[PDB]
């Protein structure tokens, strides 16, 4: 590995080896003349020492370098350590068709797609591009192809797209927390400097499409293609293979719109408007209707696959909501339109999804979810959903609750001053007082922003589901929870822990009121802590994890049946007050032993 | 009176509630004062080299009757100019020349000086000057000498209790960290016994030190323990006791109190019992002999007759030995106390545990540990012990260390010796054992009273001292060897080691770091950080978490959110707005004394030890005009747990809301609702800026960016100039005023700006001028303008209007959706410049020559090349054509009949050289802005090179000619005026110079005399000018020093310019990011009621999740400012009345809460209003404090005054089908900026990449069209696929296989669709490494 | 380390071999081409004559005409004027590569 233009510098690659050869020669010169004992013994000792250093410098002695006190890495220090031939060498190597890819967000192009940027392309497709050109005879010579590529014909764009059609690639995220992050999907040529994905596998690749990356994978063999399109395909990566649980579900603002569609303040315009359904698009789409519609009757022809392998339609005249009838047009046949009979929430979105996926089938359910995403992507703008200062309105009871908690604290302090209340008694009681006042103010604010609204009607009082955006967020269930609003709405809370102890003064203000100097400086310990928490704990986590993966490197099923009744029993953990969980999931997909029988005797 | 003339062009709306008292400091006091003192000559040798030389200076020969002295030292003025070094490539370094004094004294004469060489000075190296902008200039690059903040030297009473004990015990250690030497430790073991530790080795006896320290066991006990008299004469078994002295033990029996038994037998000790016992005098009262048996003998007594060693010391008394002693030795003997209730010996135990009893034996074990073998000869151990700690030139801990221990000893003085002292460690063990038994509070690590940030100046002082010792020894050696000489004090003078060490510790290290010039903030802060990393602090980022907490004394010290995203977080602490430095090594913060409640204007710089003392409040408060307090109950900090404090409680007041933050955040926009998560995320996205095409000023920032510029130093401040003369596309000339003019100088300023100059990390950083002409300028005024700022504001960015509303799949969470306008509007374009070069290398096979005569080459490639090969300056680049056209000469050809016929046919080539040329980097293209070249002396080619030489000369020449002309005018006028009143009409003296008729004799007396003098001075100036000219011209072709390798070193530089694109990374100061990924045309941008195609649509589905209440708080403000501009803009578009827009302005400034005073129509003359508006060109600039910013009611107020939705609700028309949709949204114009990690800095592909020579492994990562390396968690997941063929190709197709990649490409062309694995070659490599190790390695069948 | 950058290179003759591998060739054709490649000069002229190559092939079936045909099929593959063989017809092949549209 020459450095300066002049000298090679295989330092210890031979400097150890060369020193060894040199001393060896010196010996071959010396002891053959009946060596003096002192010299010969010292030399042989150095010889053992140096040979060891070449094999294990660290055991005894040291093999430090010129201008560097650091020792020399012996022959197995090329075997031992983090960066050896035993560095990530059970397959951790630098690869061919990929690299350091930036990402876009695929408003269009449903899951049966993957947005591959055209810029990175054809430096991939080039071997295949040349194969196509020669098969097309577009350049009888390889150099002819090389220049015509260096010429960059647009007919090449045509050829690449034709290849880019029937050849998906594989996509992935890095710190591979799963077999869930990496996707194979239908690649598509696109123009810019980022690759777009459907709002689907946003969970799969598991990062979040900000300053980040994804990966490019070239399934070279046809078997690679068939497998990834059948295995690495996200066309099946819904249910959490561990949890069984469908990971794939719209949970972003597509939900927010889905909710906005089926709601009703009290009674919108012509709330008694009723139809059969195909023209609801005409009416609300023309005018006269809002998704805020109440009591709109609708002749609904639900279908049930009640017949064995056969669905029987069934026409009702159910009254429903505007967007309810709409998404009823979205759904396929089987679900009772009572599926559409909902306030239509996030968990519900998942729930209908589950009902379907149990019910219909894979392509069916997938298409349903996809168009679901489509409709939501329409509605959220068809909503839009402003935000603003006033949607934060503090319930007025806050000032009085504060005055009262302060009164309690002052009473505790005066009691401690009288000596009747111990300081620790003062502390525990004051903690209780603050907690109680906090709960009270929390309830006050929540009522201020619960389903609380006065609307015009015949009764002139129809307290309905209100219309603040943030409370709607906590409700339908997209981004945040009640805790988020409260801190931005109620006081900062106790949050009183420099390290573990409870700071007496509680941080008492919301994002509405700002904060205080001491308040913010207080707020910093836990924040830097939690960041450092994710930081350092990733480490021990991965360590244990690899420990496991090694510990499970050979695990497989080789037999179908054991022919044995031995096992352990599956029983509910009626633990604490009750069962933390029903004994339902723990054996949901079970195969009990020959021990299953009815509660009746001999039954 | 905000004259603020350069700021009279544009000011920000303020609402800053609390009023300024002491503004920002120079914001650069740090990397300035220390090095300033480093090259400061002081009356006392007290700092810098003043002491450091005073250390290792005088060398006395090995009794050669010869000693060495010195007079004074000099560091030079420059070699080259700063930019000159930038051009050539040189380290800005200045020599150190020190006068030496070498005296030969005659023998047999007591210091009888005989001969002296007190006349030979040594230039001991070329030392580097810290820059005016505090930078380095060594070997070229831009670097920051990052300091360290680390543990102070002194007494640290370590606890080390709990979990490390692993025994359910709380330990009590004693840690001392000297600045020089090892560490002496008095550890404690689980056995209630102390342990001696030094330099992290095996345990040493606690008693080892004392006995080795000539301390007898008798002395050791007499000091260590207090002994009762215990006078039992005539078998009285009576002892003298004080119930105050020892108490708290139940009286077992034989408890009688001066007659009457006050303590019953078996009666528990009572405070009433102790009080009554103290009430009456107590003599020696008989005690049970059982109290003797446990009693340990204090003194060693011998019998009165025989000096027997009976009753050895540190031994519990034995009744039989008690009788023997009471009969033989005496009646009274010293005994022990060891009140285990309140005390514990812990010393007699280790004294018994002590194996060596003599000072020699004790000193011997010390070496036996230190040297495992090589037993000393009773002098080597003694010498090692004395020179180990009793030496002044080996440990010399610290004088601040002296103050530190002395305070830790509560010693009235604080100035000590760096050397060891016995009373020190004695009291040290005393305190350790005392706190173990409980006497005071142990120290604290993450608390601030104990650390210092270790500067640069003494660091270099130290490196110099380190070298000074290294040569002092050889100085002594030469003074011993061949001392028979009276030569110059240069005999062993080799400064090469000195220069090498100073450079290396500075240069190639981690102590400093190559400074980057991203946006002004990069330097605004990367000169302002404190971390423990390096030689000091936390030797690894691993091995520490506890100090990474939010420290309580640390507030106005480190910045509040400023720490990286990762492993060095929590510890890279950012100096504060109120930052000062302690007297010793630490940092304080100024503080207004709340004197009797009244806030003294006096600010006292306050640090940790002081900080916990007085009573300290929070500023977010009102204060009365008398200075009286608003509320009587004020939450206040006393010792890190703040609480309400009386109006008679708080002792001080701070400065201002800037107390809590540095600037490295304080340029954060309106965090009053920002999440802390958002907070640190935001700032560590804040510095990521690089400049754009046009600078457009932030509309609502914090208010200091002007000041930041005042120190950001990227434009020209106007020091001492009065009238601007010449400003040109690279020149600015300003002629000073006489009142401020110092005579004998020209009195005019010519300042040069570097256009098109790549910066530290290769940006566009162009200082571009301000005024046009005919302008007055005040002292220090900015006129240039470096990048990404405009007319005086550190704005990494500019207002683009945007709206928050979900839409159509482009807004999942984190996409930023701007429409086609800015792509047309260029708003934020890029311009970046990477460097280039070439080399010559006169070789053994022959010098390579730059002639663009590459054999077998195309003319077009050569066509851009000129005769030099230096391509004509100014062309485009695309592809990889050769830029520098060099050829490598090779060995000559023989008769060579084939080559003979070749040179006969073509000739002139003979293949004598090979095309050895330089080209444009792959995929990297552009056009040049300037170039460079280094010709070492010894070659004078100068092909296209003399062009730059000449252009440079032209510039400099025109430059000198200016001053020449000006002073020439002064003189010619002085002459024609001297010719005035001489009857000499100016028609003649104007007609020709003519030496003014060569003193025509108008007075012929003093006019003759004055004329002679004037012609004299005239020629004098002519000569002086020509002389400076000649020196400069010599400097022109002065020539550079290349390495011995390449004969000439030509350096190239070009440009590349970028616009935001599909795939871009912008962000806003509320820390929200975005992947810019769908730019629609102008139509689909949502249309307003006036239809205005709004620019940027974001996802809104997060404003709660990370607390983006601040982003919308702005957005309200931002819409408001666009509106305020709209009103004024229509007003001007009407060309309305001057006072019309005037009242508009005064009103717009006048609404809201009362903060600060700004008023027009009494100060600005009308055109100052005229321009003041003409600049007011899209919105009124507005500034708020982070923590004293505006109130929301003000926003609601502002939104009506210019006819805007204070609600912020307003409809729109859709961009494709255009039905007005619900949700009347809020929108704004919140400024955006661009970070590094460019989209163009990303994408990369390769299908046949470099399989290595070693392992035929990939080239690397895009490095030569290299690629990625797969992921192990992913590969295991792949196993989850069982994607067997995928693995098969990934390791056979997608590994090193030449024999496999070849057949694979062949088939891939052939459409065969198969892979041939064979066998991995890394397998062969490892198999060899096994056979390389002691292993026969093979595979059977 | 022992490897540092550890990247291999073409050295031209192997770059010629890279093209030969993609070029259609027989075992005797591959052997003749490889032998021709073996004695190759830096300038790109043929070190040994066609007759020496025929002797090196050591095949009576291998003749001067077959050697010439193999060399010519490989004479201008990369670059023009490779294996010049007493360069003179090499510049001739180089010009022949240029179109006749060039005057003179």
């Amino acid at each position: 590995v020459p450095l300066d233009g002049g000298r090679f510098a295989t330092s210890d690659l031979n400097d150890l080896y060369r020193r060894v050869i040199n001393r060896n020669n010196r010996l071959k010169r010396l002891l053959d003349l009946a060596a003096p004992d002192i010299i010969v013994r010292n030399e042989k000792r150095m010889l053992q020492e140096a040979v060891d250093a070449l094999l294990d410098n660290g055991r005894r002695g040291r093999a430090i370098t010129g201008s560097n006190k650091r020792p020399l890495k012996s022959l197995a220090d090329m075997i031992k350590g983090k960066q050896g031939r035993f560095r990530q060498n059970l397959l951790g190597k630098r690869v061919d068709y990929s690299g350091r890819s930036v990402i876009t967000v695929g408003p269009y192009l449903r899951l049966h797609q993957c947005g591959l940027p055209k810029k990175m392309a054809l430096e991939l497709f080039k071997p295949f591009i040349y194969g196509k050109l020669e098969l097309r005879g577009l350049a009888t010579t390889i150099k002819a192809a090389k220049k015509m590529v260096e010429r960059e014909e647009a007919v090449v764009w045509d050829i690449l797209d034709e290849v880019i059609r029937e050849h998906p690639v594989l996509l992935n995220r890095a710190p591979t927390l799963h077999r869930l992050g990496i996707q194979a999907f239908e690649p598509v040529l696109i123009e810019g400097k980022a690759i777009q994905l459907h709002p689907l596998v946003c969970a799969a690749y598991n990062a979040d499409f900000d300053g980040d990356q994804m990966a490019v994978h070239v399934p070279l063999t046809l078997e690679a293609q068939l497998e990834a399109r059948a295995l690495m395909m996200s066309t099946n990566n819904i249910l959490s293979p561990a949890n069984g649980e469908p990971i794939i579900v719209p949970s972003q603002d597509v939900v927010l719109g889905l909710y906005y569609m089926t709601r009703d303040c009290v009674n919108a315009k012509g709330e008694g408007m009723v139809l059969t359904g195909p023209k609801e698009a005409e009416r609300l789409y023309r005018s006269g209707l809002a998704s805020l519609h109440a009591r709109v009757k609708v002749r609904i022809t639900e279908y049930e696959k009640d017949a064995n392998g056969e669905l029987v339609a069934k026409t009702s005249l159910k009254d429903t909501t505007v967007g309810r009838a709409i998404l009823w047009m979205i759904v396929p046949k089987g679900l009772p339109y009572s599926i559409v009979n909902q306030a239509l929430g996030k968990k519900a979105i998942s729930k209908m999804l589950n009902t379907c996926y149990r019910i219909l089938g894979l392509k069916p359910t997938v298409i349903f979810a996809d168009q679901i995403m489509y409709t939501g992507f329409a509605y959220a703008a068809r909503s839009g959903a402003s935000v603003g200062i006033d949607d934060m309105v503090i319930p007025e009871k806050k000032h009085e609750i504060i005055s009262e908690a302060e009164a309690e604290v002052a009473e505790i302090q005066e009691q401690f001053q009288s000596g009747l209340v111990t300081a620790g008694e003062r502390y525990n009681k004051v903690i209780d007082i603050w907690a109680a006042a906090n709960d009270r103010v929390s309830k006050a604010m929540m009522d201020n922003l619960q389903t609380e609204t006065v609307i015009n009607r015949d009764g002139q009082e129809e307290k309905q589901v209100s219309f603040n955006s943030i409370y709607m967020m906590a409700d339908s269930g997209a981004r945040g929870s009640a805790a988020q609003i409260r801190q931005l709405a109620g006081m900062r809370g106790l949050m009183a822990k420099p390290d573990g102890s409870i700071i007496e003064t509680p941080i008492t203000a919301n994002f509405r009121e700002g904060l205080n100097v001491l308040q913010y400086f207080i707020s910093t310990h836990g924040a830097r802590k939690g960041l450092a928490d994710t930081a350092l704990k990733t480490a021990n986590s991965g360590y244990l994890t690899r420990r496991l993966v090694d510990v499970a490197q050979d695990l497989v099923v080789t037999e179908d049946d054991c022919g044995t009744h031995e096992g352990i029993m599956m029983t509910p953990v009626i633990e604490g007050g009750d069962v933390k969980e029903p004994l339902r999931d723990r054996v949901l997909g079970r195969v009990t032993a020959e021990d299953v029988l009815k509660p009746g005797t001999a039954d | 009176m905000v004259y603020s003339y350069t700021e009279k062009k544009r000011i920000r709306k303020d609402f800053g509630k609390r009023p300024q008292v002491l503004d920002v400091p120079y914001l650069l006091s740090i990397q300035l004062d220390s090095f300033q003192k480093f090259i400061e000559q002081d009356p006392e040798g007290q700092y810098g080299l003043e002491a450091a030389f005073r250390s290792v200076f005088p060398i006395q020969s090995y009794s050669g009757n010869s000693e060495l002295q010195y007079v004074s030292y000099r560091l030079g003025e420059p070699v080259f100019d700063v930019q000159e070094c930038q051009i050539r490539g040189v380290t800005y370094s200045a020599p150190l020349r020190v006068k030496l004094r070498l005296v030969i004294y005659e023998r047999e004469a007591p210091e009888g000086t005989v001969k002296d060489i007190k006349e030979q000075e040594v230039y001991m190296g070329e030392i580097p000057l810290m820059t005016d902008n505090g930078t380095f200039v060594i070997n070229g690059t831009e670097r920051v000498i990052v300091s360290q903040l680390h543990r102070s030297p002194g007494v640290f009473f370590d606890s080390d209790k709990g979990k490390t004990h692993s025994s359910g015990k709380v330990l009590y250690n004693a840690r001392i960290i000297p600045y020089r030497g090892s560490w002496l430790d008095f550890e404690f073991d689980p056995k209630d016994n102390l342990f001696v530790r030094i330099d992290r080795r095996r345990k040493l006896p606690a008693t080892i030190i004392l006995r080795a320290l000539n301390y007898t066991t008798e002395q050791i006990l007499d000091l260590f323990f207090e002994k009762v008299i215990f006078e039992i004469r005539d078998n009285k078994l009576q002892m003298e006791l004080v119930p105050e002295r020892l108490r708290g033990e139940t009286a077992s029996f034989d408890i009688e109190a001066n007659g009457k038994v006050y303590v019953e037998k078996g009666r528990r000790i009572t405070a009433r019992h102790i009080r009554q016992l103290e009430k009456d005098d107590v003599k020696l009262i008989e005690v049970p002999v059982e109290y003797i048996a446990g009693k340990v003998v204090a003194k060693d007594y011998i019998d009165e007759s025989t000096g027997e060693l009976i009753c050895a010391a540190n031994m519990e008394l034995s009744l039989d030995l008690l009788a023997k002693l009471s009969q033989s030795g005496h009646k009274r003997i010293e005994t022990l106390f060891t009140n285990d209730l309140d005390h514990g010996p812990y010393i007699s135990e280790t004294l018994r545990v002590d194996p060596t009893n003599d000072r020699l034996s004790a000193l011997v074990e010390i070496y036996r540990m230190m040297r495992p073998g090589e037993p000393p000869t009773r002098e080597a151990a003694e010498s090692l012990f004395e020179n180990l700690f009793f030496s002044e030139d080996r440990y010399d801990l610290s004088a601040v260390g002296r103050m530190k221990f002395n305070r830790s000893l509560l010693r009235e003085e604080i100035e000590g010796s760096g050397i060891l002292s016995k009373d020190d460690i004695i009291d040290v063990m005393k305190k350790l054992i005392d706190i173990r038994n409980g006497k005071g509070e142990v120290d604290d690590i993450d608390h601030l009273g104990n650390r210092r940030i270790r500067s640069v100046g003494e660091m270099a002082e130290n490196q110099f001292r380190v070298g000074l010792v290294r040569v002092e020894r050889a100085v002594k050696e030469r003074l011993s060897l061949g001392d028979l000489d009276t030569l110059m004090p240069q005999d062993m003078i080799n400064a090469k080691p000195i220069s090498a060490a100073v450079k290396e510790f500075f240069g190639s290290s981690q102590l400093s770091q190559f400074m980057d010039q991203n946006n002004p903030l990069s330097e605004i802060t990367h000169k302002r950080r404190i971390s423990a990393l390096g030689p000091g602090g936390l030797t690894r980022e691993r091995a520490g978490f506890e100090v990474r907490d939010v420290h309580p004394t640390h507030y106005g010290r480190v910045c509040p959110i400023e720490t990286p995203e990762g492993p060095n977080i929590g510890l890279i602490n950012s100096l504060s707005v109120y930052a000062q430095t302690n007297e010793y090594g630490f940092l304080e913060t100024p503080y207004r004394k709340v004197t009797d409640g009244v806030v003294t204007d006096e600010i006292h710089y306050l640090s940790a030890i002081e900080e916990g003392n007085y009573v300290i409040a929070q500023a977010n408060s009102n204060l009365d005009e008398e200075g009286h307090f608003v509320e009587d109950l004020v939450t206040c900090r006393s010792k890190g747990e703040s609480s309400l404090f009386s109006r008679d409680q708080v002792d001080y007041m701070d400065v201002s809301t800037q107390q809590v933050v540095s600037v490295g955040a304080s340029l954060i926009p309106f965090l009053e609702h920002d999440d802390a998560n958002r907070a640190l995320m935001g700032a560590n996205m804040q510095r990521q800026a690089v400049p754009t095409l046009r600078a457009d000023k932030p509309l609502v920032g914090t208010g200091m960016e002007r000041a930041v510029a005042v120190d950001s130093g990227v434009t020209a401040v106007a020091k001492r100039g009065g009238v601007v003369q010449y400003v040109d596309a690279s020149r600015i000339v300003i002629k000073v005023n006489e009142d401020e003019m110092y005579p004998g100088e020209a009195g005019i300023d010519i300042y040069n700006l570097t256009k098109y100059t790549r910066s530290n990390q290769n940006t566009c950083i162009n200082q571009m001028p301000c005024v046009s002409l005919g302008e007055p300028v005040e002292r220090g005024d900015v006129l240039a303008d470096g990048p990404s700022t405009d007319l005086g504001e550190l704005a990494l960015g500019q207002n683009m209007r945007v709206a928050f509303m979900p839409w159509n799949g482009y807004n999942f969470e984190d996409s930023i959706l701007v429409s086609e306008r800015v792509v047309q509007e260029d708003r934020f374009t890029t311009i970046h410049i990477q460097e280039l070069a070439c080399v010559s290398r006169d070789t053994k096979l022959g010098p390579e020559e730059i002639t663009a005569d590459i054999p077998n080459v195309g003319e077009a490639a050569l066509s851009k090349l000129d005769e030099s090969g230096i391509v004509y300056i100014g062309a485009e680049v695309t592809g990889g054509d050769i830029l520098v056209g060099k050829v490598t000469p090779k060995g000559e050809t023989q008769l060579t009949p084939e080559e003979k016929l070749l040179r006969a046919i073509f000739g002139e080539k003979a293949s004598d050289v090979k095309d050895s040329s330089l080209r444009v980097p792959n995929g990297v293209s552009g056009t040049v802005i300037d170039v460079q070249v280094f010709t070492r002396d010894g070659v004078e080619k100068d092909k296209r090179a003399l062009e730059i030489e000449e252009m440079q000369l032209k510039q400099a020449k025109k430059d000198l000619s200016e001053e020449l002309q000006i002073l020439e005018a002064g003189l010619f006028s002085r002459i024609r005026a001297v010719l005035v009143a001489g009857g000499v009409e100016a028609e003649k003296l104007d007609k020709l110079p003519r030496d003014r008729w060569l003193e025509l004799g108008l007075t012929d007396e003093e006019k003759q005399n004055q004329l002679e003098q004037l012609a004299e001075q005239y020629d004098e100036l002519k000569h002086e000018f020509e002389k400076k000219l000649e020196a400069k011209r010599r400097k022109i072709t002065q020539g550079d020093d290349l390495a011995p390798g390449v004969l000439k070193i030509v350096k190239v530089y070009l440009a590349v310019k970028r616009r935001i694109q599909p795939g871009d990374k912008m962000a806003g100061r509320h820390g929200n990011k975005g992947v810019i990924s769908k730019i629609n045309p102008i139509e689909d941008m949502p249309y307003d009621e006036n239809g205005t195609p709004v620019d940027i649509v974001l996802n809104p589905l997060g404003v709660p999740s990370r607390m983006n209440i601040g982003q919308i708080l702005e957005t309200h403000l931002g819409m408001a400012a666009k509106g305020i501009g709209d009103k004024i803009n229509a007003m001007l578009k009407q060309q309305q009345e001057v006072a019309k827009l005037r009242e508009f302005i005064q009103r717009a400034y006048d609404l809201g809460a009362d903060v600060r005073q700004k008023v027009d129509l009494s100060t600005f003359s009308d055109e100052e209003v005229m321009r003041l508006a003409e600049n007011l060109r899209k919105g009124m600039p507005i500034a708020t404090p982070v923590f004293d910013g505006a109130k929301e009611a003000e926003i609601k107020e502002l939104l009506k005054l210019g006819d805007l939705p204070t609600s912020g609700q307003i409809r729109l028309y859709d961009g494709r089908t255009g039905e007005q949709f619900e949700r009347p949204v809020t929108v704004g114009y919140m400024y955006m900026l661009k970070l590094n990690h460019l989209v163009d800095d990303k994408m990369h592909a390769r299908s046949t990449g470099s399989y290595s020579l070693v392992t035929q492994q990939p080239l690397g990562g895009k490095a030569q069209f290299g690629g990625q390396r797969f992921g192990e968690m992913e590969v295991w997941a792949l196993e989850a696929y069982g994607a067997a063929y995928t693995l098969q190709e990934m390791l056979t197709v997608k590994s090193d296989d030449v024999n496999g990649r070849t057949k694979m490409y062949k088939n891939i062309v052939d459409g065969n669709h198969q892979m041939e694995p064979g066998m991995p070659e890394s397998f062969n490599v490892l198999l060899k490494e096994i056979r390389s190790l002691g292993i026969n390695i093979e595979l059977e069948d | 380390l022992p490897v540092y950058q550890g990247e291999t290179t073409q050295t031209l003759q192997d770059y010629l071999m890279w093209q030969v591998e993609l070029t259609p060739f027989t075992d005797t054709d591959r052997a003749i081409a490889t032998s021709i490649v073996d004695a190759v000069d830096d300038t790109g002229y043929l070190t040994i004559q066609i007759e020496d190559i025929v002797d090196s092939i050591g095949d009576d079936e291998i003749g001067l005409e077959e050697v010439e045909a193999v060399l010519k099929r490989i004479q201008r593959f990369d670059p023009v004027g490779v294996a010049a063989k007493d360069l003179r017809d090499c510049l001739l092949i180089q010009l022949s590569q240029f179109a006749k549209e060039t005057p003179w």
